[PDB]
C-alpha cells in the first residue's frame, strides 16, 4: 500500500512490506 | 502541499540555512560582543554585529547534517571466517555474540550520542576464496539466536533446523543478503553508554555489557564437505533508519581497546595518542 | 540584580551575591513521571519536601596542585535524610536535581573551575585490557572522588583529568550542561537537570545517571596562598519519587 | 521426587518454632522452577516478556485443619528475604484458610524497563516469592499431622510476549525415525 | 458473607474467612490534618502506599497459662520500613491505623481473647512510691511484653492485667474500641483506629498514643496441647504524615 | 476504515493489552483473592485487587503472539539426500512419505494444539557438494505424488513424465524453488493426535499414521551420469498459513522417538529425560 | 603540554616592549589547533564547509586585572601579519576586559567560492587569526603578574557543512576484542 | 487483481496469483 | 513519485529514487 497525493504531479509514497522497520530512511523536520 | 514537500526532499532543500542581513556602522551601549561564559551558554552573536555586511540570500541546507543522514549510511560491523583447514565438521560453522563494538568507524560515530533508537538494515558480502581451485556450489545459512535459544554446538545441530529462529540462506552467484530488524531494546533507546552494573558487588560487571545483549549470529556453510577446501568471509554491514538520538558528547579522541568498554591505552608520550598535532609555539600557524 | 540568586527547596533556602544565571540542562524543567511513560504499576511514593531539600556535602580544599573532584548521583546522597533512606527501601527510584557549587575567594584571586553534569559518565581503566572500574570505586558517597590521590588497585579508574577519565577530550565537555566558576566574576554555579534515561526509572544503586565534575581549567593563584579555598557542593533532589518497596539494602 | 506427583506439592505440618519459610523460588517467567509450566514452555519461545503474574495456591488438608500463611514478593535489588519479618515488607497477602480453598497473589509488574528478557539473564531477573508461616498449622485431635499445598501460575491482562524464538526446554539429538 | 473478609493497604492485602465485622473507633475513619486544625507550618510529608501497609510484628504462642500481651503504638512500629524512619527523622508524626489480630485453632479448641485500643494507657507501677514506668519498659518494639515474665527491676511496670495495669478494672475495657477472638466464632479481630489526641502531630519518639492490649479472657483449652496456637499481629499506619524533618533521632 | 486497518498492521498495534487503571485501598467481605481451584476456572483477580495501583498507560500488543505468527515460520521438515558414490542409476533418485515430525522444533510447535487447518508454503534448499571437484549442470526434479501415482523404480521410470502429478524443476544458479499448497486433508482439519485405529484388532494401526497419509515426494537429478560424483542434499523447509487451531495441549516434555506416535524413551534416572532441574531444596531459588 | 589543561590556556602577563603578539592560528575549521574541537571534529566528517566561525574568549585574571586586548582577522591572499599595524588592517575586535569576562570575535565567510574544504588543502585556506596587546597587563600592587585566558569557537547561523565523508582524527590499527 | 482503499493514503492489497493459498499472511482478530 | 498528464495519453514521467541527480537525461529547449 502506498500515499498518493495529486497536484498534475502524483506522489505515489510506496511501502512494499508490511512492517514499519522496512521503510528506507526517513523524512527530514 | 505533500508535493512540495517531495519537491523539498529531491533537491534535499528541506531545512535551510538563514540569510545574512545588511548591517551598518553602529555607536551604542549595547555591546553583543560581550558576554559571560561562566553562564554555560554560548554568545549568539552573529556577524551583522560585528561588522558591516551585505545582503546575501543563502541557498544551503542542513539536510546532509541531520542524525538520519549522520547515523544512515552502511558500515562494516563484523567479519566472519569460516576456514577450511582440516576438519570440515568443526571448521564449517561458527557463531557471533551480535554488538556495534569492534569497528571502530561506526562505532564513534553512535558513540556521539548517550541514547539513540532506530531500526537496522543488515547487508552481507560474502566472498568464497578457492585455497585448492574450485568452490563447488556454495550455500550459506545466517541464523539469529536470541538470547536464550540453544546455539548449534556442530554442523548438524538440531538447532539448525530454525523452526522459530530467524535464518536468511545465500546461494553463492545471487545477490547479497540483507533484510531490516525493527528497534531491538527492552527499553525506549538503546544505550550508548551507561554509568552502570548488574549488581552491587565487587565483581558486578560494569558498562554497557549490562544492557546490550543482542544475541548471537550463529553461520554455517550449508553445502556437504567437498574435495577442495574454501575460506568463506562473510562481512555484515550495518545502517540505523528512523533514527533518534540524545544528549550529544565528545568524541573519542584515543584508539578503542575492547568491546562494551571506554577503556584505552596510554604510551609514554601521550601526543602520540590523540590527534593533536605539537604546535611549535603558541605564534606559529 | 541579575547577578544575585536565591534557591528554596523544602526548608532549605540557597542564597549567591555573585552568580552567572543558571542552567536547566537540555531545557527541560525535572518533573514527575506521567502514565503515558511508566511502565511499574504500583503506586510511586513521593517523599515531597522531606526529600526534595539541599544537602551539603563534605567540602574539598582548592590548592595550585589541585587536578579536580568527581561525584555521582543519586550515589553521593545514599547517606542524606530521607532522600537516602528511600533509595535503599525500592527497588526502583527517579530525581532530578539542582546542583549548587559554592566557591568564594577574593577580588585578588584568580582561578576557574568547570562545572559539568555528565549523562551516563562510564569511567574508563587505563592500561589494564578489558578489565573495568570496580564498583565501590565508582561509589565513593559524598567524599566524591579527589583526582591524582588513590592508591593504585587494579578496578581503580581513570584520573586523567584532560581525557575526561573516559577518553574524550577535556575541552568537548562544555557539550554537556555545564558553567564556570570564574573567581573574578561568580561565586558559584547553578545547574538544574531533568531524569534522563532509557527508561522511566532505575535501580538507584546499579546505576549513576549523572556525575558530577569539577575540574579546575585555570589554576588558582593569589598573593596570600596560607588562606585556605574550599569548595563546596549542595544537591537538591526534585520531584523524588519512588517505587518496590521492600526491606533496606545493604551494600558491601 | 521428580518423576513423582509429588514434585507438585509442598508438605505443612505443626510448627515448633515460629515463622518458618516454607519455599522460596524466582519470580521470573522462564527460570527454572516454573520454566516447565504452560506459561513458562510458552514464554520460553519468546525472547522478553511483561505483565503481572498471578500465582494460586490451594490448601489440601482436611475441612477441620486450619492455618495462617504469608505469600510474599520481593521485587529486585536486593537479596531473598531471610525472615518472614524481612519479606513481608515487600508486596504480600496474608492468606487464611476456611471455606475457600484457593487463594491468590499477584506479583505486579515492577520493572526498569518496559520488558524483561525471559531467559536466566541476571538484569532483568524479577526477584523472588516466599511463603511464610502467619501463625501455624492447628487440627483437632485425630486429624492428619501433615497436609499438601499445590501451587499455580498464570498471566494478568497485562501479560505480554515479544519476539519468537526457540526454545531450550526441548531437543533432538538423534534422528526422529518411522 | 458477612463472616469474610480482604483488607488492601499499600502493597499488602490480608484476608479472614472468620471474622466478627470490623470496628471503627469512635466510628471516626481516620484522615489527613486540615488547616483548620493544623499548627506546625512546614509542609508536611505523606508517604503514601510506602509506609502505610501493613507490617507484621513478632509472633506470640498462646498456652493455658498466658496472662496477656501489649504494644504501644507507634513505638511497635519504630523498626519497620519507611515508617519508621520517617518517625526518627521528623520531630512531628501523625496517623491512624487498622489493627488486625490473627489466631485460628480448631473446631476442637476453645478460648477467648479480649483485643483492646486504648488512648493515652498511662501504666501504674505498684507499691514503689511515685517512682513511674521507665522509658524502655514501655518502648518494648515489636516484641511488645509478655504479661508475668521480667525481671524486676524499679522501673518496672505492673503486670496486673485485672487492673489493667493502671488501677481500673479489666471488666470495663469494653468501653474503649475492642473486639473478641473466640475461637469458635472468629480467628481473627480488626480495628480500624483514627488519630487521637489533644494536638494535631506529636512526637513520635516520647508519646505513644495507642495500646495494643491482648488479654485471654476464657482459658485456652482443647485435647492436643502439643499443637502450638500462635498470636500474630498485623499493623498498618494510615494517612501517616510527618513534619519538621532533620537528622535521625538516635535512642538510648 | 480499511486503511486505519492497515495502519495497524504495519504498527503490529492490532491486538492492544488493557491499561492498569489507579487502585485504592479497601476493606470489604468481597474477597477477590479467595477462591476454589477446584471450580476448573482460572480465578480472574488483577492486580488493581491485591495492591494499590497507580494509571498506566499499556501499548504492549499482542500480534506477535497470535497463532498465525507462532506456526508462521519457516523450519526445516526434511533433510533429502542423493549421494552419487558408484552406481548413478541407483543412487541418482530417492523417495520420502511426507510428514512433519521428524524435526522436533516444528512438530512441537503443531502439536501444541490438538486440530490445526492451514495452508502450506514449501521452499527448497538445494545445495551440491563436489565431491571430485566440479558439480557440472545440475538439475532438479521434485515431484509430489499424492497417495495412489505411480512411484518410480528408476531414474527413467516413465512416471517422471509427470502427466498429471506437479513437479518443480530447479537448475542450479538459480533462485531457491518455493510454492503453496492448499489444506488438503478430506477431513476439516489436520489430527494433530488421534486416539483411534484403522480396525478393530490386535493388529490394527493406531495413531496419526492412520490419518496424516500426505503422499510420497520423489526427487531425481535431471542430468545424466556425469564424470565427477556429486552429492546433493536438498532440505525442505515449511511454513503454515492462514492458521486456524483448536484444543490447546500440553508441549512435549521428552524427546521425541518416532513419527506419528507419542512413545518416549525413559532411563533409570528420568530427571535427565525431561527440562526439569533438581532444586536443592523448597528455599534454593 | 599535550596532556595537561594547561594546553587550553593562554598566558597574558605585563610587558616590556609594546603591541606584541599574544597567539596565532589558522582560521580552517579542521586546521589544527582547532581539528579537535567540537565543531572541527564534527567537521571532519564533512568534505566542504561554509559560514562564519565565533571565536570567544575568557579573561580568568583577578578582578583587579586590566588589559586590552585586539583581536584580528585576516582573511586569505596574504602571510600572517607581522606587526599589529598589520593585523588591525583587517576583521578585528578591541577587548577590554571588564566585569563582562567575555568577548567575541566573528569570522565572517569572505570566501571566493560558496564552500571550502575541510581537510589542509591551499586554494581553500580560510586566513588566520591573531591576538595583541592594544595596551598592557595592568594590576596593582600584590596581585598575581600572569593571568590566563579561554579559548572557545562554535558556528554561526549560517555555518554549514556538506558532503559526508570519514574522519582522520581517529584510527583503529587492530582489532577490538570482547 | 487488488483491493483498493482510500483516503489520500491508498492501501493497494494485490494478490498475483488466481488462488487463495497463494497469498501471505492472514489478517490478525 | 511521478508527475501523469492527460489528453487520453498519459505521460507517466517516474522519478524512481528521492534524489534529482538519479534522473536520466534533462528535457531540451
Ligand atoms: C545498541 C545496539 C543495537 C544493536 C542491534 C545490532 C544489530 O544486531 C543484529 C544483527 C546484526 C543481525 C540480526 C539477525 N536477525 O536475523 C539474522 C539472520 F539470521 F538472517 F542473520 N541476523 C539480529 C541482530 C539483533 O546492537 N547494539
Ligand atoms: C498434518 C499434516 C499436513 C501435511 C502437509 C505437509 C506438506 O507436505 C507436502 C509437501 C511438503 C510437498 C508437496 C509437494 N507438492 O508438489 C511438490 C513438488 F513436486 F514440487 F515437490 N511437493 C505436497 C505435500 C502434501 O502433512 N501432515
Ligand atoms: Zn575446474
Amino acid at each position: 500500500g502506498a500515499q498518493v497525493s495529486r497536484q498534475s504531479i502524483n506522489y505515489f509514497n510506496i511501502n512494499y512490506f508490511k512492517d514499519a522497520a522496512s521503510s528506507g530512511a526517513s523524512r527530514l523536520d | 502541499n505533500p508535493v512540495e514537500r517531495y519537491v523539498d526532499e529531491v533537491l534535499n532543500e528541506v531545512l535551510v540555512v538563514p540569510n545574512i542581513n545588511q548591517s551598518h556602522p553602529t555607536t551604542s551601549n549595547a555591546a553583543p560582543v560581550l558576554d559571560a561564559a561562566e553562564t554555560g551558554h554560548t554568545n549568539k552573536i552573529q556577524p551583522e554585529d560585528t561588522i558591516e555586511t551585505r545582503y546575501v540570500q543563502s541557498s544551503q541546507t542542513l539536510d546532509e547534517m541531520s542524525v538520519e543522514s549522520f547515523l544512515g549510511r552502511s558500515g562494516c560491523i563484523h567479519e566472519s571466517v569460516l576456514d577450511i583447514v582440516d576438519n570440515y565438521n568443526d571448521q564449517s560453522f561458527t557463531k557471533w555474540n551480535i554488538n556495534l563494538q569492534e569497528m571502530a568507524q561506526i562505532r564513534r560515530k553512535f558513540e556521539m550520542f548517550t541514547y539513540a533508537r532506530f531500526d537496522s538494515e543488515i547487508t552481507m558480502v560474502p566472498s568464497v576464496a578457492a585455497k585448492d581451485g574450485h568452490i563447488g556450489h556454495i550455500v550459506m545459512q545466517y541464523m539469529y539466536v536470541p538470547p536464550g535459544a540453544p546455539i548449534p554446538t556442530t554442523r548438524d545441530d538440531y538447532a539448525w533446523q530454525s523452526g522459530t529462529n530467524a535464518s536468511v540462506f545465500w546461494q553463492h552467484g545471487q545477490p547479497f543478503p540483507r533484510f531490516s530488524l525493527p528497534f531491538l531494546s527492552i527499553a525506549s533507546a538503546y544505550y550508548m553508554f551507561y554509568d552502570g552494573y548488574d549488581g552491587d558487588t565487587y565483581k558486578s560487571r560494569y558498562g554497557t555489557v549490562v544492557t546490550n545483549d543482542m544475541g548471537t549470529l550463529c553461520s554455517r556453510i550449508v553445502t556437504s564437505e567437498q574435495l577442495h577446501k574454501v575460506k568463506v568471509v562473510t562481512r555484515i554491514y550495518h545502517k540505523a533508519k528512523h533514527t533518534k538520538a540524545w544528549c550529544p558528547r565528545p568524541p573519542r579522541a584515543v584508539q578503542y581497546s575492547h568491546t562494551h568498554t571506554t577503556n584505552y591505552k596510554l604510551s609514554s608520550e601521550v601526543h602520540n595518542d590523540v590527534a593533536i598535532r605539537p604546535r611549535t609555539n603558541l605564534t606559529t600557524v | 540584580s541579575d547577578r544575585i540568586i536565591q534557591i528554596t527547596r523544602g526548608d532549605s533556602t540557597i542564597t549567591s551575591q555573585d552568580v552567572a544565571n543558571a542552567v536547566v540542562g537540555y531545557g527541560v524543567w525535572p518533573h514527575y513521571l506521567t502514565p503515558q511513560d511508566a511502565t511499574a504499576i504500583d503506586k510511586p511514593t513521593q517523599p515531597d519536601t522531606s526529600s526534595n531539600r539541599f544537602y551539603t556535602l563534605d567540602s574539598k580544599m582548592w590548592n595550585s596542585t589541585s587536578k579536580g573532584w568527581w561525584w555521582k548521583l543519586p550515589d553521593a546522597l545514599k547517606d542524606m535524610g530521607i532522600f537516602g533512606e528511600n533509595m535503599f527501601y525500592h527497588f526502583l527510584g527517579r530525581s532530578g536535581y539542582t546542583v549548587h557549587v559554592q566557591c568564594n575567594a577574593s577580588k585578588f584571586h584568580q582561578g576557574t573551575l568547570l562545572v559539568v553534569m555528565i549523562p551516563e559518565h562510564q569511567l574508563a581503566t587505563v592500561n589494564k585490557g578489558n578489565v573495568n572500574a570496580g564498583y565501590k570505586y565508582t561509589h565513593p558517597g559524598e567524599a566524591g572522588r579527589e583526582v591524582g590521590t588513590q592508591v593504585e588497585n587494579e578496578k581503580q579508574p581513570s584520573d586523567d583529568n584532560w581525557l575526561n577519565f573516559d577518553g574524550t577530550l577535556l575541552g568537548n565537555l562544555l557539550i554537556f550542561p555545564h558553567q564556570f566558576i570564574n573567581l573574578r566574576s561568580n561565586n558559584s554555579a547553578t545547574l538544574i537537570v531533568p531524569y534522563v534515561n532509557a527508561v522511566p526509572m532505575d535501580s538507584m544503586v546499579r546505576h549513576n545517571n549523572w556525575s558530577l565534575v569539577i575540574i579546575p581549567v585555570c589554576q588558582l593563584q593569589s598573593n596570600n596562598i596560607s588562606n585556605i579555598v574550599p569548595i563546596t557542593v549542595s544537591i537538591s533532589p526534585m520531584c523524588a519519587e519512588f517505587s518496590g518497596a521492600r526491606a533496606k539494602t545493604v551494600v558491601q | 521426587n521428580i518423576g513423582n506427583v509429588s514434585m507438585y506439592t509442598v508438605t505443612l505440618s505443626p510448627q515448633t518454632k515460629l515463622a518458618e519459610e516454607i519455599f522460596a523460588i524466582k519470580v521470573d517467567i522462564a527460570s527454572h522452577p516454573l520454566a516447565t509450566t504452560l506459561i513458562g514452555e510458552i514464554a520460553s519461545y519468546f525472547t522478553h516478556w511483561t505483565g503481572s503474574l498471578r500465582f494460586s495456591f490451594m490448601f489440601c488438608g482436611t475441612a477441620n485443619t486450619t492455618l495462617k500463611v504469608l505469600l510474599a514478593y520481593t521485587p529486585p535489588g536486593i537479596g531473598k528475604p531471610r525472615s518472614r519479618k524481612e519479606a513481608m515488607l515487600g508486596t504480600h497477602v496474608v492468606w487464611d484458610v476456611g471455606l475457600q480453598s484457593t487463594v491468590s497473589l499477584v506479583v505486579p509488574w515492577i520493572s526498569a524497563s518496559q520488558y524483561r528478557f525471559t531467559t536466566p539473564d541476571t538484569y532483568s531477573s524479577a526477584g523472588y516469592i516466599t511463603c511464610w508461616y502467619q501463625t501455624n498449622f492447628v487440627v483437632p485431635p485425630n486429624t492428619p499431622n501433615t497436609a499438601e499445598m499445590l501451587c499455580f501460575v498464570s498471566g494478568c491482562k497485562d501479560f505480554c510476549l515479544r519476539m519468537a524464538r526457540d526454545t531450550d526446554l526441548h531437543k533432538q539429538t538423534g534422528p526422529i525415525t518411522q
